[PDB]
């Protein structure tokens, strides 16, 4: 148990950076889709100012 | 004294279960690639096995040890897309 | 893909043989208890007797009497067959050697032994007779009544492991077996195991009921070979349950020192040798246990249904309530609760 | 494709195959005196409905409330370390509430069937 | 470490005129602080059930003629009467901890006993063999359970750190 | 937090971290090396891991983007630990995690290589393996003699190396 | 397969039934031949009329014989079971089960010795050697 | 024949009568009553004499209650 | 009760939005809960993802109308036995 | 690979099909056997959604106790039944169709919160977006689902377990007390 909590922030930082990178990638991709017609890709549907990972994507 | 004819079908049952277990263990080790099975797998352990399969490159439990990870390693990260569940 | 189909082929063919020779070994040892030889006219020393029975039994015709639903009559052998055979996955022949390793294998082993009651009860209504239906009633009531204390013995054992995985139990068992602290539990699990198959210490249907041949009297051919296979698969399956949660599953001794003498390195001959030792220990547990079933068949008369229900509900079950109270209290008094 | 699901698909095909080799290979050849249920070499009339004892039905009606407890003790046995000293007493109280209903059952002798084979208790008073 | 409440708690939140002692007193403290009138209530209810049954037969007898009830019923009347007397007893004595009745006698005892635990260098409410999350959950179960004494008996046996009080 | 079920489809995205975030070396160690060096990366990198989780606590729901600067340093210092343990005792570290490759990665089954590795790292990398939360008059479990729970098979390389370290007197 | 497993219904009713229970005895065993009494005609290959046949049982003997699945034989054990026997000139007797069931092997003896009953079983198994169920369909 | 005295007429004589003539009920209740009575009266003796209680296991990452002092090293 | 207990005993998926709404209602008397609307709106769409599905169908209706379609760094799908292939 | 996609929808169709053989079957116990099949279809759906624990709790409790009880009743008791004749239920058919439409749509209605009624229904069908599952490394032990149920039945809702004991007690006392005939 103490071994796993010694490992936790090391792995949590890695999944953290993956979440940041792929989230910003998705936001820029939807920005490059919706060019032209006016639509705020950058605005988040949550009213809180805190950052949130996207979900519920279009079926690939 | 002890009858061999009574214990001879038990000798068969013993030999069939013994050869079965031995052949199965050899098939499990040939599946892993020379090492033993993992007999109880946590959620943590399952995520960790997926991470290792991402680290080594293709092979199941090659178990690499390197200082610094490769460059395709930062890009081969996967998310799992689950269907609607209607 | 080639490797999982050859392992399931070899486990199938090892278990489906070992349920055939069980019946041969049964007639052999029951003969020598009664001071007579078993079969010796069918193979060199009487072996492949069960194949003679099976090949003839597939050649007898199937008769479906006029009062019967013909579908139900032929589908109860199939469901009793598969239910007595689906439970062979979850047994380990060594550490993590199953046919599907799942995290909760006891709950599966306990839900399949719940599915086996139907092929008794449902088979009572096919060829509906009032002398057959009530015999199916008595059989089904006995069958569920001892399944209760079966399930309870399980949950008393899982009090020590707190994990529904099975190879986790056997790895837990390496410090000490569970038969040697819990000795009365071995005796009452053995008699509940004898009850759950309706063995002839605890039988009433095959012999005493108004049918001369149990609930399956009116049959021939494939509906008899499937019931016959299902009863002895049930024999070795509840023997397997005893083998892992109460006696040592694949554990015999430590065998580290013998290895440090013999071997030098991990190689396929070493995994083969370790697999032979582990499944040999499991097999000798299971063979001593089938010998105990055949041994208790030889020496005893049978039960009235009143004796049987008075046995289960009035004697064994209050004692079991005392066991429910005493064992977590013993884990309580000393500071030892089992961790997930 | 694990080797768990080959098995659950694979037992039936073996059973269907053995049933098929019986249906294909044995003769069929029935008639009326072959058909008909077996009771000891004598036909008879079956009665349309027959009576039964209350303990016969009571075994399996009573079976289910004990079965539902045994599956209610199954959530506890997996979490027995976490609820140290506290869930222990709650499970004690749960089992004791069950045990007093059980001693109701054993005091009423609900599952016991009596015998009407009385040995003529009443003595011989004359005149 | 095993003493942090990790909660927000009402502080000296009196339920009547008088200042509270506990938000739930432990069973041991309630049995310790009960008055001689409280043991009198226990004795009243032990005597009232068999005398009540013999009275209620003397009003209208069961079999038409007056006889006394059997000792089989008087034994169970005594038991259930001690049960009613103890329930009334525990409820009366817990009211004085909550500050809804007169507790000037018991409040001095609690000044003295909380001052004695400080001198003996130990916890203010007991070392308990529970993790602090289990102490908090166990005394969310046992909080204010003297209401609803009509339905079910429930008591406090956990030595948990919060009792609605400062320090 | 919940498992994927009912026909999950894995997808990857060929994309890059933006310009304003500096580049960071990631850990390439696998589950048996990581579980081996867990106690020593927890001994060297306690305040950095603590800074990361404490930042992530204080900025609620910010989460990802606002404590990125500190999750840089935890990965860097754990890479420092594993590079140093490679260069110090590659052979005995390897002996340890190759033992842990068998026995379900149970730490219970590899005591005799673990003693060698703990001595070698305390001698040269001078980090000690400890279990916190353990009040005194309670023996730590990887120090005890005759444990109840012994492995099925002692691996051969670490029994031989343990006996050779007895004979050398370094143990 | 029809020989090495060999299942009679235990119809034996009188004097000749105990003599059959000496074929179940440990001196002349029948388990060692493959013989077992499935005591229901739905599963027995063969029948043994071992004892007398009165006029009150002739429909009962036929109804037991009617039920058995189609590869079926019957052996007639005793002298009361073939041609009446000791009770040949009696008002309530059938002069052998030849009138009722079609019999393949006659075992003679009034208590036909367990030796001789086993010999009748070996003679029936020899009749099963040359049954030719699959050569017959080629129309030999 | 053996009749019931009842628990009330003589206590210990009823306990003896249950032990001789209804041993399944008497010993089922004996094994049941040995549990919680011992759990009440034997555990403080163990905590005083045999060994004290174990320290609790962690469940999540243990957060301290501090205010993020500055750290040096691994800037670039 | 089990207000925010998840499947593993942890906190559920929308615990933070719910605890933020409970912070909003703790410091606030009635006749002034009209300011507590955005925390509730955030909680309900954390539960049901209504505004999120609305935004995604607004951008999916544009995606099918382009003959060019996708000019971006694309998302590549992989089979399950090819997590770390290259 | 995409053969494994429509499984959930298949079970829905299969479950639909099973109910038509429950309400229309000449023999009773054949229809109770179709109900046992419907429990099996339910347990298929519960494994398929991700709840492998429950599926075996359904096969244990519902199939192995409740259905065994039902079949055990139908055996030794007398129940008349009439076949599904067209002449007796063709009078029911229009209220059947009206209730199918209304009860089905109105069951699909309350999952949604627009004031406009037609916008309530269409949000029932807009599910085709695929939820993204992310790996979080915050949990250190194999708390399964059954462990968490045993923690919440036993600490936070211990009283519900205890009132449930009173209910199981009642389920013992009741059937006994009916079917005694004391003396
Ligand atoms: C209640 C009244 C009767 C009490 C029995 C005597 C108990 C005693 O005096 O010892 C105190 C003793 C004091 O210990 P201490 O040395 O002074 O200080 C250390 C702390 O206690 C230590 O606290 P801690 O924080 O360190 O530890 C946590 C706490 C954990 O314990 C708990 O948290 C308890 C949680 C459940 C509370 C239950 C309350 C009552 C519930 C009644 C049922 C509700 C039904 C509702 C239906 C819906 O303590 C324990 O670990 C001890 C648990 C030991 C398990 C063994 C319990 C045996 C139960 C059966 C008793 C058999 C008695 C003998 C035969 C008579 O505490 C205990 O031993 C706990 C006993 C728990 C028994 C509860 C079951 C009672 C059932 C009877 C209810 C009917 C009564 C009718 C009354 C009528 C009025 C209306
Ligand atoms: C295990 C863990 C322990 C927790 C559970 C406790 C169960 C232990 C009970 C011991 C039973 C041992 C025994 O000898 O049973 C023999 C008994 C055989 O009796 P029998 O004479 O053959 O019955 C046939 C006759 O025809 C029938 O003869 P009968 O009609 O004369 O009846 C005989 C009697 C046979 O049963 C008994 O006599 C045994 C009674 C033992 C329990 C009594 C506890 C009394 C506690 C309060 C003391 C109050 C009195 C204090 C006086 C004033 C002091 C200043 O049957 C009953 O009447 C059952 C009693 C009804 C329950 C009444 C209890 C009132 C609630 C009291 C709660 C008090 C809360 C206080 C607050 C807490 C403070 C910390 O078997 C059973 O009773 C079955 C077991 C059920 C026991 C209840
Ligand atoms: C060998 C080594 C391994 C052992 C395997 C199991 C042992 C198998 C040994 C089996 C040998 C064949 C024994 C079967 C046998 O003779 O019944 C003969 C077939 O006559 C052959 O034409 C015989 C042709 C049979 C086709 C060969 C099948 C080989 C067995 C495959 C397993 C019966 O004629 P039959 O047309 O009146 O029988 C028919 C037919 O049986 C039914 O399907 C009809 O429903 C019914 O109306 C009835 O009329
Ligand atoms: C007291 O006397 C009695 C006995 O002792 C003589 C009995 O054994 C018995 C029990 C009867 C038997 C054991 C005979 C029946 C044996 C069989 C039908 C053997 C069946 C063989 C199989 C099913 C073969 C299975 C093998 C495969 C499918 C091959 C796998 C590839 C009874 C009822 C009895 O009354
Ligand atoms: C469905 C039938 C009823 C449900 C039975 C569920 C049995 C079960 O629990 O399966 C568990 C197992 C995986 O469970 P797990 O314990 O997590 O495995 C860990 C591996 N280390 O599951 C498996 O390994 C394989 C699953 C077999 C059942 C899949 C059948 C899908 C049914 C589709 C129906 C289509 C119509
Ligand atoms: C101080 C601590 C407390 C001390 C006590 C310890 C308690 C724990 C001990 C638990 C062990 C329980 C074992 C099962 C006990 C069964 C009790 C019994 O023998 O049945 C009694 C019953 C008669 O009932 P009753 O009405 O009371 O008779 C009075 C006559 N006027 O008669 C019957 O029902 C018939 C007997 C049936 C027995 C089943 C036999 C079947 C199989 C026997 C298994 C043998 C195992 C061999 C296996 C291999 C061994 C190497
Ligand atoms: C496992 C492998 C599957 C094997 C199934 C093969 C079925 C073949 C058996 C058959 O032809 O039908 C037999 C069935 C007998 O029933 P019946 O004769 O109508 O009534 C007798 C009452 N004493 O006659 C029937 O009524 C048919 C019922 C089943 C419908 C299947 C039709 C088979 C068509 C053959 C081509
Ligand atoms: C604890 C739960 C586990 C056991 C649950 C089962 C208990 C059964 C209680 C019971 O049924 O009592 C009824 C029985 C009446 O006997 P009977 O006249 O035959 O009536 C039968 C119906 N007509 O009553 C009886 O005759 C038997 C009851 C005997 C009660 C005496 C027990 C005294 C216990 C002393 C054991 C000491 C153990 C050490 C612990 C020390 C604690 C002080
Ligand atoms: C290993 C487990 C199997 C060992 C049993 C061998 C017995 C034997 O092979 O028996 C020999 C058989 C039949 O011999 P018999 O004439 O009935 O015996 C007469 C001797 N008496 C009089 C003493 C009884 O001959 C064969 O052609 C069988 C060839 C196919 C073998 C199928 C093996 C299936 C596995
Ligand atoms: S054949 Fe002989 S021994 Fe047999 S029953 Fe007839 S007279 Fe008796």
């Amino acid at each position: 148990l103490w071994a796993r909590i010694y490992l936790m922030p090391l792995l949590q930082a890695e999944e953290d950076r993956q979440t940041v990178r792929r989230s910003i990638a998705q936001l820029e991709r939807e920005k490059e889709i919706m060019k032209g017609t006016g639509f705020d890709v950058d605005k988040s549907v949550y009213n809180d100012g805190k950052f949130h990972a996207p979900a519920l994507m279009i079926p690939p | 004294a002890i009858p061999f004819e009574a214990l001879l079908p038990y000798g068969i049952i013993f030999g069939l279960l013994t050869a079965g277990g031995g052949a199965m263990q050899v098939l499990h080790v040939y599946r892993n690639g020379g090492v033993r099975d993992r007999f109880a797998i946590d959620q943590w352990d399952s995520q960790m096995m997926e991470r290792d399969l991402r680290l080594n490159g293709g092979q199941g439990r090659k178990q690499v040890d390197q200082a610094t990870a490769p460059e395709a390693f930062k890009h081969n990260h996967v998310w799992k897309s689950e269907r609607p569940l209607i | 893909m080639i490797i999982n189909i050859v392992e399931i082929l070899i486990f199938l063919v090892c278990v489906l043989f070992s349920v055939a020779y069980l019946t041969v070994a049964e007639r052999k040892t029951l003969a020598y208890m009664q001071r007579r030889l078993g079969p010796n006219f069918v193979g060199y020393y009487g072996l492949l007797q069960a194949f003679a029975d099976a090949v003839k039994l597939l050649l007898k015709e199937i008769v479906l009497p006029k009062e019967s639903n013909y579908i139900i009559l032929v589908i109860s052998p199939l469901i009793t067959l598969i239910t007595a055979l689906i439970g062979w996955v979850v047994i380990p022949l060594g550490p993590g050697i199953t046919l599907g390793e799942l995290n909760l294998g006891i709950l599966f082993s306990l839900a399949i032994g719940s599915l086996g009651v139907f092929g008794s009860l449902l088979s009572g209504w096919s060829s509906n007779s009032k002398y057959s239906l009530l015999g199916s009633i008595r059989s089904t009531a006995q069958l569920i009544s001892y399944e209760l204390i079966l399930t309870s013995i399980f949950i008393i054992i899982i009090m020590f492991v707190s994990s529904l995985n099975i190879t986790t139990i056997i790895e837990t068992q390496r410090v000490v077996w569970y038969c040697i602290p819990l000795l009365p539990l071995l005796l009452i699990f053995f008699i509940a195991s004898v009850a759950e198959t309706a063995r002839p210490p605890f039988d009433l249907t095959e012999s005493e009921s108004e049918l001369v041949a149990g609930y399956f009297t009116e049959y021939s051919g494939s509906p008899f070979v499937f019931f016959f296979l299902a009863e002895y698969s049930n024999i070795i399956l509840i023997s397997a349950f005893n083998g892992y949660l109460l006696l040592g599953g694949y554990l015999s001794f430590n065998y580290s020192y013998l290895f440090n003498i013999l071997f030098n390195d991990y190689s396929y001959v070493s995994f083969l040798f370790e697999g032979l030792i582990n499944s040999s220990a499991y097999a000798i547990k299971l063979v001593f246990l089938m010998f105990s079933f055949i041994w208790v068949r030889a020496a005893f008369p049978r039960f009235t249904y009143d004796n049987l229900i008075n046995f289960c509900w009035i004697i064994l079950l209050p004692l079991l309530f005392g066991i429910f109270l005493i064992i977590p209290s013993t884990l309580y008094i000393f500071d030892s609760f089992p961790t997930l | 494709m694990n080797t768990f699901i080959i098995f659950i698909i694979l037992i039936p095909i073996v059973g269907f195959a053995l049933l098929a080799v019986n249906i294909l290979l044995a003769v069929y050849k029935p008639y009326n005196e072959k058909l008909g249920a077996f009771e000891c070499g004598l036909t008879s009339f079956n009665q349309t409905r027959l009576a039964f004892n209350a303990a016969f039905i009571l075994v399996a009606i009573l079976f289910l409330p004990f079965d539902l407890e045994i599956s209610t003790l199954l959530p506890y046995v997996m979490s027995i370390y976490l609820v140290s000293n506290y869930g222990f007493t709650i499970v004690l109280l749960f089992l004791l509430i069950l045990i007093i209903g059980f001693v109701y059952e054993i005091n009423t002798n609900a599952l016991k069937i009596n015998k009407h084979n009385k040995p003529n208790t009443d003595s011989l008073i004359y005149k | 470490s095993s003493s942090t409440p990790l909660v927000k708690t009402s502080v000296n939140y009196s339920y009547g005129d008088y200042p509270l002692i506990d938000a739930d007193p432990h069973f041991k403290r309630v049995v310790g602080y009960m008055r001689p009138s409280d043991y009198g209530v226990i004795g009243l209810a032990t005597a009232a059930l068999p005398a009540g049954i013999c009275f209620a037969e003397w009003l209208d007898p069961v079999k038409g003629k007056f006889a006394r009830p059997s000792v089989k019923f008087l034994r169970v009347a005594t038991m259930l009467g001690f049960a009613v007397g103890f329930g009334a007893a525990y409820a009366r004595s817990s009211l004085r901890f909550f500050g809804v009745t007169e507790n000037a006698r018991e409040y001095k005892k609690d000044e003295a006993q909380m001052a004695a635990r400080k001198a003996a260098g130990l916890e203010p409410y007991g070392t308990s063999s529970l993790t602090p999350e289990l102490q908090e959950i166990a005394a969310k179960n046992s909080a204010h359970s003297i209401a609803g004494l009509f339905i079910f008996p429930w008591f406090n046996f956990v030595n948990h750190p919060y009792h609605g009080r400062e320090q | 937090p919940r498992e994927a079920a009912a026909h999950w489809v894995p997808f990857e995205d060929k994309a890059n971290m933006p310009d304003n975030v500096p580049d960071v070396v990631e850990v390439g160690a696998t589950s048996a090396p990581l579980l081996s060096a867990s106690y020593f990366i927890g001994a060297k990198c306690k305040p950095y891991n603590d800074d990361f989780m404490l930042c992530r606590e204080e900025s609620q729901g910010s989460g990802a983007i606002d404590c990125l600067k500190e999750g840089r340093r935890v990965t860097r210092c754990a890479v420092s630990v594993i590079e140093d343990i490679n260069k110090s005792c590659l052979d005995e570290f390897r002996l340890h995690w190759q033992c842990l490759e068998q026995n379900n990665h149970q730490l219970s089954g590899c005591r005799k290589a673990e003693a060698l590795l703990n001595k070698c790292v305390f001698t040269k990398l001078n980090l000690e393996k400890k279990i916190p939360g353990l009040r005194p008059d309670e023996e730590p479990v990887f120090l005890k003699k005759d444990p109840w729970i012994k492995p099925a098979v002692d691996d051969f390389k670490s029994v031989r190396a343990y006996a050779e370290a007895k004979k050398n007197g370094t143990l | 397969a029809r020989q090495g497993s060999f299942w009679p219904v235990t119809f034996g009713l009188a004097c000749c039934a105990v003599e059959m229970m000496h074929v179940s005895a440990p001196r002349y065993d029948q388990d060692r031949l493959g013989i077992i009494f499935r005591a229901s005609p739905r599963q027995s290959d063969i029948m043994i009329v071992a004892g007398t046949l009165t006029n009150k049982m002739a429909p009962v003997l036929r109804q037991v014989y009617d039920q058995m699945p189609e590869p079926r034989w019957v052996i007639s054990m005793g002298s009361c079971a073939n041609g009446g026997g000791y009770y040949h000139f009696s008002y309530s007797v059938v002069r052998g089960c030849d009138r009722i069931v079609p019999v393949d092997v006659y075992v003679p003896g009034c208590p036909p010795t367990s030796e001789a009953l086993m010999y009748g079983v070996f003679q029936l198994q020899r009749k099963m050697r040359n049954t030719k169920i699959t050569r017959m369909w080629y129309r030999k | 024949i053996n009749a019931n005295p009842g628990f009330w007429n003589g206590p210990f004589r009823y306990l003896r009568w249950s032990a001789h003539n209804r041993p399944h009920l008497f010993f089922a209740f004996a094994i049941g009553i040995a549990g919680p009575v011992a759990a009440l009266t034997l555990t403080p003796l163990r905590r005083k004499y045999l060994y004290p209680d174990h320290s609790p296991l962690p469940q999540s990452y243990p957060l301290p209650q501090r205010a993020r002092e500055g750290l040096t090293g691994f800037d670039d | 009760t089990a207000a925010g207990i998840s499947l593993t005993g942890g906190r559920n998926r929308c615990f933070s939005e719910w605890q933020s709404f409970m912070h909003c209602t703790a410091k606030t008397d009635a006749k002034s809960r009209a300011q507590c609307l955005p925390n509730f709106e955030d909680y309900m769409e954390c539960l049901h993802h209504t505004k999120e599905k609305a935004r995604l169908r607004e951008i999916e209706s544009v995606l099918k109308q382009k003959k060019e379609g996708l000019e971006a760094p694309p998302v590549k799908v992989i089979p399950v036995k090819a997590i770390g292939l290259v | 690979m995409y053969l494994t996609y429509y499984f959930i929808e298949i079970t829905i169709f299969l479950a639909i099909l099973c109910t038509i053989f429950i309400i229309s079957a000449k023999n009773p116990m054949v229809s109770i056997l179709y109900m046992i099949a419907l429990f099996v279809i339910a347990a298929m759906y519960l494994y398929l959604i991700g709840l492998g624990i429950f599926s075996l709790l359904y096969i244990m409790i519902y199939i192995g106790a409740i259905a065994v009880l039902f079949l055990f009743i139908i055996t030794l008791l007398d129940i008349n039944s009439t076949e599904l004749s067209v002449k007796s239920n063709i009078r029911d058919l229009p209220l059947v169709l009206i209730s199918l439409i209304v009860l089905t749509i109105s069951g699909l209605m309350i999952y949604s919160n627009d004031s406009i009624l037609i916008n309530k229904l269409l949000e029932a069908f807009g599910n085709d977006y695929n939820t993204i599952i992310t790996q979080d490394w915050f949990n250190i032990e194999n708390t399964t689902l059954l462990t968490t149920i045993g923690n919440v039945l036993l600490t936070n809702n211990a009283f519900i377990l205890l009132v449930l004991a009173i209910v199981l007690l009642l389920g013992i006392i009741g059937p006994i007390s009916i079917t005694m005939k004391h003396k």
